[PDB]
This record gives structure tokens, sequence and C-alpha cells, in this order.
């Protein structure tokens, strides 16, 4: 798995990534917003389950990038967004998969978001991330063996009173060709 | 024809989706489409249509776009 030394490192490539996620959204969600980061290490099937059905699940890839990891946002966060950026307060968030216009609308946040990622990772390996798939369903994605270790990135995102979550997922196969590590 | 297909298109859609889309198309097709959408949707749209303080040029035209779609006349 890992060493003591790589989770301390991974705490300081997900830091600007928790204060640009902060600036990022709140700035479309016109509010003030808190993010706060919390890592560990999971099997994939660990993570598999803890994903609620259904989600928006976008799994993602770079160049430089042997392998293929998990962008996920639970779907309460999801269509809050998509009001705000149509003109709206903050609905009540319907628990269902999502219709065409209101993936569309936001792969585009997703990507943009996903980019602010890999501007906290080009201190160790500048890659352009590109979505490879967008799922709705977690029991139907599985990309590595379901036993494989993973690091996992909890997003707390929070603002007034509502919560939610957001993460990322990387598999072992991960950076193992930059495993021959970084430090 | 092109009455009853945008109408099962926004049968699905999200109350602010549906709201923008009929605040484009003039009054008369937007209505004739509200008359056609269910009991709360026919209220929930129609009051948020009235909270449309301001709207989006990019998030407009990508509509456009999901229009253009699956609607034979635009």
């Amino acid at each position: 798995k890992f060493s003591k030394e790589q989770l301390r490192t991974f705490q300081m490539i997900h830091e600007n990534f928790g204060r640009a996620l902060s600036t990022y959204l709140s700035g479309r969600l016109r509010t003030f917003v808190d993010v706060e980061i919390s890592i560990d290490q999971l099997t994939y099937e660990e993570f598999i389950r803890s994903v609620m059905i259904p989600s928006f699940i976008v799994i993602f890839t770079g160049d430089v990038f042997e392998g293929s990891a998990i962008f996920e946002m639970r779907l309460d966060l999801f269509y809050t967004m998509l009001d705000i950026i149509m003109g709206g307060p903050g609905e009540n968030p319907p628990n269902r998969p999502p219709t065409e216009i209101e993936t569309s609308i936001m792969r585009k946040e997703v990507t943009n978001m996903l980019t602010l990622l890999a501007q906290a990772w080009s201190d160790f390996q500048y890659f352009i991330p590109s979505i490879e798939n967008v799922e709705t369903n977690p029991q139907f994605v599985q990309i590595v063996p379901p036993n494989e270790i993973v690091l996992l990135v909890t997003a707390s995102v929070s603002w007034g009173e509502f919560t939610s979550f957001i993460n990322v997922c990387w598999p072992f196969s991960l950076l193992e060709p930059l495993l021959e590590k970084l430090s | 024809s092109h009455m009853v297909q945008l109408v099962n298109f926004l049968q699905s859609e999200h109350p602010q989706t549906i709201a923008v889309v009929l605040s484009y198309l003039d009054p008369p097709v937007a209505a004739q489409i509200l008359g056609a959408l269910p009991e709360e949707l026919q209220t929930e749209v129609l009051k948020r249509i009235a909270l449309l303080e301001r709207t989006s040029p990019e998030v407009v035209k990508e509509i456009e776009r999901n229009l253009e779609k699956k609607i034979s006349g635009f």
C-alpha cells in the first residue's frame, strides 16, 4: 500500500485544490462556502459502496496517466448548483438520475473543476485532464480490481446550513509509474 | 408535432430548467406547453418564471443546442 510519508505529501496535493475548490464554487454559488479535505486509504469496494445510488460519477484520465480515476459528486449538491446557475434559489434536490441538459451543463463545470485539481498537481506531474466517461450508477463502474487499495479524497462542501461531499478516487494502479516516487 | 414533442421533453426537466425555456419562447408557445404540464409543475414552474432575476448567456444557447436536438422545427 502506501507509506507514512506518502500520506503527508498527498495532503499537500489537495491543498490548493481544497482552497481553489472553495473559492471557485463560492464564486458560482454567489455566496460564501467553506470546504475541508479528509484523506484516507480504502479498498476499491469500500468506496464503490459508499457512493449512494444514484449519483453523479465522472471517471477521468490524463495524457501522462496510464489508468483511470473517479470524480464523484453526491446528487444533493449536484442539483443545488444546476439551480443557482439557472437563476434559482437552491431548490429541494430531487433524488433522480439527470437528463441530457442537466449533465451537459455540469460536465462543463466538472471540467473546469477538475482542471483546478490539475493546477495543484503541476508541481509534481503536469497533465491535461480529459473526462473518459460519465455514469450515474456505482455498481456499473468498477475500473480496477475490487480489492485494490485506493487514495480517497473527501471534500466536505458546506455553507449556511446545508452540507455535502465531493469525492476523488485514486486507485493503487495510481501513479505507481510515478511511485518510484516524486519525493 | 412541434407541440407534442416539446411537452414530452420538458415534463422530465427541472422546474428551473422548464422555466427558462418558456421565457425565451414567446408566451403563446410557452403557455401552450404550460397547459400540458401537470398540476404541480404548472404552478411550480410559473412562480419560478417570476424569479428570473438574471439569466446566463452561455447556459441559454447551451439549451438551444440541447434544443436543435430532437425536435424537427426551430
